[PDB]
């Protein structure tokens, strides 16, 4: 298990770590999070108590370095930093553990939720979507726009998701206009999977990362990308049969984790009704259909 | 955006534009079969592509062979329309290509947009106008060329005859829409109005009769009366009791 110590907590804040959230009071003796499961990416996120504007946070993997959080009173936020002095880091963590000033990551034993939400998410792919090469961790916030949004504005502060546009020359072969618009299989299999993502694991990883940024940061561009990547598969007549099976599992756990009171803002009615009831794959997502119909029948 | 009851005069400015109407592309008769089922039989159709400023009509005849062995014909017809309009644009010199294409039915928007992706500067727009271009097949010379076709064919017409020698394109378009609306509403009565007088004829190179200016005023009045008469018959309304403002609104 690994640890993200905090220098201190000078401002009252809600700290989320993966699907869990907790509150820290102003100047409380809080010094970080321990027992973080090794083997997955993680996200540590923040919403200030006195200013719920800007959720922000950091994607990281404790296998890539020793990371800690320190508040910056000039920029007004909790910043992630890397400690290169390993013995210093161990000494700090040991002291804070001894004084019981760190909360414990509470991975319950039966629970595969985080694995199920991040199965295909890799830190190396995150760092290509979020470009800041001097850090091993990646900052995301509520307001960051995507490259596609910036085309329809600071490029250095954008989410470089793969652009998906159903009415683009990329998606439509000359001479195959009706075929390619009504059946997205060319665009999914040749353009995206063979050409850009190279395989279904990378595609699924970006889809999962987009969902998590939409849910944890309330990021609009992320929510658009997640829905577009679902609709591209569902609107293709020809999809690798296992790929539909893996998608059903991915979506099932995303819908299970989504907060019910955020269903109005995180779920697009048009897309979900098309995918579940009209699309080529309307019968291929049995688990996701059942959870959607039982948890959010109003959307449908 | 859409072309409604605010942008009327835009139709007659100097930016090249075309209306596209697909109503008559896929045309069928419906009949009982020997076993008592129902079957369709396709008949030749046409795409109606019109420049409203100049009157130039690009009538692409859709021969029934294009449907042979195809499925989902009502869907295919929209994509075939879009393919043919795209091919028309590509066939025109750059200085003759439209800057806007206005589709009469919103279901044509996506097919045409997808076929025209290589022309990002040509705007594809719908319209809130209820234009009666479906009645084009009530014009005898247009119907004749469509029904006689034995293969795909494009035929060029000026739907305004020589009217622009005497009237503006605004007035010519208004006259055309009044004539087509009357033909759509009561085809037999409209044709009787247009042909009642033997002494006025249709030139070999025209679609409509050679009316003088004053005769056109009379004809237009008779067409408005036809439309009002049919409105009264349909809705069980006493048209004689109606005021001029009420009559003008109904015709509009
Ligand atoms: C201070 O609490 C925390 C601090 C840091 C991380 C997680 C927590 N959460 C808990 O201890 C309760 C989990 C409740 C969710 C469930 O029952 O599945
Ligand atoms: C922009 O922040 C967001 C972040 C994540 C999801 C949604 C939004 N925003 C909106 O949806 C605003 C336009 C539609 C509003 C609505 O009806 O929901
Ligand atoms: C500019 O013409 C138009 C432009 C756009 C839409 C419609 C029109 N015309 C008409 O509807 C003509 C019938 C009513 C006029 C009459 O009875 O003389
Ligand atoms: C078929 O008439 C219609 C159909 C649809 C809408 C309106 C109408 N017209 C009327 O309501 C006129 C009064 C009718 C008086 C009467 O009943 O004889």
């Amino acid at each position: 298990m690994n640890t993200v110590p905090f220098t201190s907590a000078p401002i009252e804040v809600t700290i989320g770590i993966d699907q869990y959230s907790f509150n820290v009071k102003e100047n409380q003796p809080f010094h970080g999070i321990k027992d973080i499961p090794i083997g997955h990416v993680h996200v540590i996120h923040f919403q200030h108590a006195d200013n719920s504007s800007m959720r922000y946070g950091y994607w990281f993997d404790c296998r890539m370095g020793n990371f800690y959080i320190q508040y910056d009173p000039k920029d007004g936020l909790y910043k992630m930093m890397e400690e290169r002095d390993g013995a210093k880091f161990e000494n700090i963590v040991h002291n804070f553990k001894e004084r019981q000033m760190m909360v414990s990551y509470p991975k319950i034993d039966e629970d595969d939720t985080w694995y199920n939400l991040t199965e295909f998410v890799q830190m190396d792919k995150i760092r290509k979507i979020v470009r800041k090469d001097e850090n091993q961790f990646s900052y995301v916030d509520s307001s960051m726009t995507t490259v596609q949004e910036n085309e329809l504005s600071d490029p250095a502060h954008s989410l470089n998701y793969t652009v998906i546009n159903f009415k683009s020359r990329e998606a439509i072969r000359p001479g195959h206009e009706m075929e390619d618009f009504l059946d997205k299989s060319y665009y999914l299999n040749t353009v995206m999977l063979q050409g850009i993502f190279k395989n279904s694991s990378n595609y699924f990883g970006e889809l999962q990362f987009a969902f998590l940024n939409a849910m944890f940061f309330g990021n609009y561009g992320s929510s658009l990308q997640w829905h577009a990547m679902i609709e591209l598969i569902c609107s293709s007549a020809t999809v690798p049969k296992h790929m539909l099976d893996k998608l059903d599992e991915i979506l099932y756990y995303q819908i299970k984790t989504l907060p019910e009171q955020y269903s109005d803002i995180l779920l697009n009615e048009r897309v979900w009704n098309i995918c579940l009831y009209s699309s080529f794959q309307k019968n291929s997502l049995h688990n996701t259909e059942k959870i959607m119909e039982n948890k959010y029948p109003e959307l449908l | 955006g859409a072309m409604n009851s605010s942008n009327y005069a835009e139709l007659f400015n100097n930016d090249i534009k075309l209306f596209v109407d697909d109503t008559n592309v896929y045309r069928v008769t419906v009949h009982k079969t020997f076993e008592g089922n129902v079957a369709t039989k396709a008949i030749n159709g046409c795409i109606f592509t019109l420049n409203p400023k100049t009157g130039h009509l690009f009538l692409k005849i859709i021969h029934t062979s294009v449907w042979a062995g195809q499925k989902r014909l009502s869907q295919l017809a929209k994509w075939k329309t879009a393919e043919e309009v795209s091919a028309l644009v590509r066939s025109l010199p750059k200085e003759e290509q439209p800057k806007q294409i206005i589709v009469t039915r919103k279901a044509m928007l996506d097919p045409l947009e997808v076929h025209m992706l290589d022309f990002p500067n040509i705007a594809i727009r719908p319209t809130e106008l209820r234009l009666p271009f479906s009645a084009a097949m009530s014009i005898d010379k247009l119907s004749d060329v469509v029904m006689k076709a034995t293969e795909p064919q494009m035929v060029l017409f000026n739907i305004y005859d020589d009217w622009l020698d005497r009237i503006s394109s605004y007035t010519a378009f208004s006259r055309l829409t009044l004539l087509l609306r009357a033909l759509k509403t009561n085809e037999e009565s409209a044709k009787m109005i247009l042909l009642s007088d033997p002494t006025i004829t249709i030139k070999s190179y025209h679609l409509w009769p050679s009316f003088t200016d004053e005769q056109w005023i009379t004809i237009e009045s008779q067409m408005r009366d036809l439309i009002l008469t049919e409105y009264g018959r349909k809705y069980n309304v006493n048209i004689s009791a109606l005021t001029q403002t009420e009559i003008k609104d109904i015709i509009l």
